């Protein structure tokens, strides 16, 4: 896919220009005080979102971004007749330029449906193919915002907290994209009833099919032991919590036997449909249970597992306690909330994006700041991390993947 | 507890830019903290200390000596920071005569070493050890009891060196600590003789164990020289030692005045904290700098920094 | 003077039990995940500032506070007739018991509050106050600027995290900049009064000298080159002027009552110069700790008044402009100041947003301007707690 | 004003605009006469202005005068007795207020034993040039109070400073020696005071 490659700044706020050279894989960035690190993640989130209408709320001269596919997008303010103009100029000749002061307004009018600007920039972003990747913003102040939050939020419904946010912190400030839990456990019982149907659907297609290969070859000891472990660890599973009477059809057919070639086809294709329905059983429930197991590597006293039950019809999800007792994900701790968001953007059912968090070690203990960067990467996502922190131990071990900012002040 | 390891404070060398050092205990970074601030009270060295960092292996948890040289070794090249350690009885002979086969300070990419056998081997010059006693006495007899110490201050060295090579080759280095009392020291005409005590709250087998090597070892002590004899003993054992000497000199030689004020005056000095003794010999050692030719310190190390 | 010395929590959110005791200096706690340090703070600056009103909000079983010279406060929650009671027993002897509804009545309000803060001050409670610094100091900061400050941001906080949340009495940094302006408007007026001493006690200074009996005039010429060159001085500035008008006057003319009059000279120039620097000594300690820590730039004042950055450049920007690291660092540094509001400073989580080479000289340079307070922090990073391990504390809590 | 004192500046009448423009149409302009409040701090700016030039000129007066003294009577001490009684006995010297001290140290120095004369009549030249530029720097400030003042009748309009608190106060001082802010002026008297300085020279030239 597309990932970012190279980040031209020319004059932020007058004083300063910088330029960042990024891997494809993880960007583990850090600087002094007042860097300009988060103004850096600003700049790639609102290019990578597309959401140029921000740059208006900067003072620059000319922004350059260069993606690993070789596509640059130049962003040009310039300064007409003592009117301030924004000029976006890609690779291939297409362009558009724009008046701050339409900016502005058409901001306003977002303040009070589309205007003609806003339409403009979704038209020319649209037929450029701008918006190929998303970008997960994870703000520093998300703590106290996710508190906001639950007091009065999605990623595709974040309107009002982008508003109080970009009230808060300047209208430079991208949306706030990044996943709510409530968000995290709507979209694990979505994956939970699409692997439910679809082992029902396999179900119905090995039962015929089993059939008909039964029917058709039809015209020893140590099977028994491996159909008897196979059925004692399909009932022993909690995927199996709707129909979990397989050892006593085991026991069943076995007396068959046992009260008195052709039947030893029977037995073996038996054992193959327990194996296929069982790695159907685990291929479907692959991204769950590695995701789970990711997060209860973490918690300490409880552990983050799911439920079913044969008389309601809605799969429980949330946490286990030791003693039995279930809980929802809102009483988890901050940062036991952090490392679930920070797990869930990192994981395979997540969506397709450039995953931007600003501080990880915000309200985490030192023992799981070292192992955080470990078990976003042990997923396999393949994904792009730019993360901007200030701890030595979330950056252990990764030394490779350091990039440290310096910018250059200009004198005048 | 809330510390780094060696590989999240690896990681710490690579993002900070300021000059660091690193040393095995807090007693140290105060004693180098005094150093450095004598020529430079606005240097922004920061020292870190081994013992605050946490080892995963069980081994290396508390050998500050392993957890430096790991360190070092996987930072080879490094500008920011420089290493001390103590050289303890490394690059010494035994060969019936102590010698020094360093006679210098160690040095190899930014990793020290003390040139005596620890950091407080600096403190045993005999001035800083005068004026140190003299600041922090009972001030009843301190006239007489420093001038029978400046005297007791030369043989002594031959003393406390054999003690410490006793306690050395039997692997009890604590043992002379709780074992010797100030009352078993005799003072006599600038030499002293711990004569065995027939009582002792030890067992037998360790107390005898330690005289037969003390025996052992002190005509080989004897016969070295006297220069070289006060860079081997051990730096928490002297420290100790010599708060006893001095005890045992103030009794002996105030006793005649008054026998329950010498008393009271060497046992308070007997019961004087070590953190006490090794700071004032710590800011009499930063004083003497640049004063005396015969007062070391780690220059190499200063100027590396 | 009267520092914390035990904190005692029993049946807390009816979970678990901790016992601390304190340093009266400096204290540096630390734990695990939830184990309670945000809690231990509220707890605390609830119960310096006299805000026992607070606790209503708390389920506990008994609360004990000591303090450095013996005054022992014992804060209970009694239940009665199907009815919650906060029972606040001192040492004295004397207590109140009032009903969690009516303080729950007066919250939603906002009379028991009076009977409280009488009880309050009849027994002296409220000596010394504490400063909170909460772990939500950046998006509070930049909400409120979008005691009244006080107030309302409290208000807020409340409303997000519960009623039982603390008065968040740090200083903003607005508060710090207008602070900073009242000062140098009275070093400026203490410098004028100074003035108009120094002016009639050099006239019988000098009247005294008429009856009385080289490297001066370079002492005078390098304190005139000093005061004209100093940013102190924005006004009269013309001292070398009037220095070479003398040495004019003395090389076209020798009288003892001329080094006299000159030894007067001097010494009312330095003199001046003296109080000059007493009268803005806070206000460049409190810079000179700061400026340790900005690379950059550099916060300065340069006269109507202006408080502002000088880059090296010579341009100027204001205190807005500033990181949210670099305002954190402003305001701690204020909190532990001698101008700074004498209290307990309680800091949740000062590793925020702060480099590590910061966070190795934070309690350095707080603790090395000798405001005598005592400062109790929780953290998460071992770089701030280095090279002052021996006030650290490590909170294991008994979960029920 | 009592419906905005119950819930403005020249620069800072927004609502009240709006609200007067609200009452009587759109055609009404902008409400820019002034408040008591931005009065009162008008004043106070003035007064801390006032006090830098004289330090200032304190400063500049001091160098002259020690530059004119070296290299170089009766009727010089009773005229300086009477200024330095003047400038003891006046409420702007409230910083410093011990000239007759000053004086009467002069005297017996002078008592107890031509060149003198000449220092005797630049110390006379410096308080008269100080006690000048205190006339010039609240000449402005003293014309208002006089113009104010010759309305109220059981109250002045006064300012006050101190060393304790370094902010000179400024509002009603009574006969009796109580101190009351601006706002406890009546409609009338705060009609007059709004006109008064609306034509003083202190206030913007409109
Ligand atoms: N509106 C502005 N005008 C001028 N300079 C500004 C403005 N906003 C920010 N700056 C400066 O530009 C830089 C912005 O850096 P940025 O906000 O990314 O810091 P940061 O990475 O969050 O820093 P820290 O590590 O201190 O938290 C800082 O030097 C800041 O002082
Ligand atoms: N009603 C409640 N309000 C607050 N905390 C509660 C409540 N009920 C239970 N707790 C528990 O009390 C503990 C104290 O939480 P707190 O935020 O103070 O933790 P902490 O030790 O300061 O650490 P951290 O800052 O990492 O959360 C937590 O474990 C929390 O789950």
């Amino acid at each position: 896919i597309r990932t970012i490659s190279k980040i031209e700044l020319s004059k932020i706020h007058n004083r300063y220009n910088l330029t960042v050279d990024f891997f494809n894989d993880l960007n583990v960035i850090h600087g002094k005080n007042g860097a300009g690190k988060s103004t850096l993640i600003h700049v790639i989130a609102n290019i990578v979102n597309g959401d140029f209408i921000r740059f208006a709320f900067l003072i620059f001269e000319e922004i350059k971004a260069t993606y690993s596919d070789g596509l640059k997008i130049v962003i040009r303010r310039d300064k007409i007749d003592e009117q301030s103009f924004i000029s976006v100029t890609l690779s291939n000749g297409k362009y558009i330029k724009f008046a701050v002061g339409e900016a502005m307004a058409t901001v306003r009018e977002i303040e009070s449906v589309k205007s003609m600007l806003a339409m403009d920039i979704d038209k020319f972003v649209k037929e450029n193919e701008l918006q190929k990747v998303r970008a997960s913003y994870f703000p520093a102040f998300r703590t106290m915002l996710e508190a906001w939050s639950s007091s009065s939020r999605s990623s595709f419904y974040n309107r009002k907290a982008s508003a109080f946010a970009r009230e808060l912190f300047g209208q430079f400030l991208p949306s706030i994209n990044y996943p709510s839990p409530m968000e995290i456990e709507d979209r694990l019982r979505e994956e939970i009833r699409r692997a439910q149907l679809g082992i029902a659907a396999y179900e119905s297609r090995t039962f015929s099919e089993s059939f008909v290969k039964v029917f058709s070859a039809l015209f020893t000891g140590e099977l028994l032991k491996e159909i008897e472990g196979l059925a004692i660890a399909q009932d022993s599973s909690i995927k199996n919590g709707y129909y979990a009477e397989y050892s006593k059809v085991y026991e069943e057919i076995r007396s068959l036997i046992n009260r008195n070639n052709s039947v030893s086809g029977a037995l073996v294709v038996y054992r193959d449909a327990l194996r296929d329905r069982q790695d159907y059983q685990e291929k479907a429930f692959s991204e769950i249970d590695n995701y789970m197991s990711s997060v209860n590597s973490f918690l300490e006293d409880k552990e983050m597992a799911y439920d079913f039950d044969l008389r309601r019809k809605y799969p429980k999800v949330g946490l286990k306690f030791p003693d039995g007792s279930w809980s929802p994900i809102r009483v988890l701790s901050s940062g036991e909330r952090q490392l679930l968001t920070m797990l869930y953007a990192a994981s395979k059912m997540g969506d397709d994006a450039i995953v931007l968090i600003d501080q990880p070690e915000i309200s985490l203990h030192i023992d799981w700041q070292e192992d955080l960067l470990k078990r976003m990467l042990s997923q396999l996502s393949g994904r792009q991390i730019i993360v901007c922190t200030h701890s030595p131990s979330i950056a252990t071990g990764y030394e490779d993947f350091m990039i440290n900012i310096s910018p250059e002040f200009i004198s005048s | 507890s809330c510390a780094y390891t060696i590989d999240s404070y690896i990681t710490l060398l690579t993002m900070s830019s300021k000059k660091r050092l690193l040393v095995e205990g807090r007693h140290d970074r105060s004693h180098l903290y005094q150093l450095i601030y004598k020529f430079n009270p606005a240097s922004k060295v920061k020292i870190d200390t081994a013992q605050d960092i946490k080892a995963s292996d069980k081994a290396m948890s508390k050998n500050n000596r392993l957890k430096i040289e790991t360190i070092h070794s996987k930072v080879k090249g490094k500008d920011n920071i420089s290493f001390l350690c103590d050289r303890a009885f490394r690059e010494f002979a035994f060969n019936d005569q102590i010698e020094d086969l360093l006679n210098s300070h160690y040095c190899d990419d930014s990793l020290y070493w003390t040139l005596g056998h620890s950091l407080e081997n600096y403190f045993f010059n005999p001035s800083i050890i005068i004026d140190a006693f003299q600041f922090l006495s009972p001030s009843e007899y301190k006239y007489k009891a420093i001038e029978l110490f400046s005297e007791l201050i030369s043989s002594s060295f031959a003393v406390l060196a054999a003690v410490s090579l006793a306690a050395k080759d039997i692997d009890k280095a604590g043992l002379p600590a709780a074992l010797i009392d100030w009352k078993d020291i005799v003072i006599n005409d600038g030499t002293i003789k711990l004569i065995r005590r027939d009582s002792y709250d030890i067992d037998s087998a360790c107390v005898d164990s330690f005289f037969n090597a003390f025996d052992a070892v002190l005509p080989r002590v004897i016969a070295s020289d006297v220069g070289i004899c006060s860079r081997v003993v051990r730096g928490h054992t002297g420290i100790l030692l010599l708060q006893k000497l001095f005890s045992a000199c103030l009794y002996y030689v105030g006793r005649e005045d008054d026998a329950l004020q010498a008393d009271s005056s060497a046992n308070y000095f007997c019961n004087l904290s070590e953190l006490s003794l090794t700071t004032a010999l710590a800011e009499s050692w930063v004083r003497k700098i640049g004063v005396l030719e015969d007062v070391y310190f780690p220059d190499s190390l200063l100027k590396n920094i």
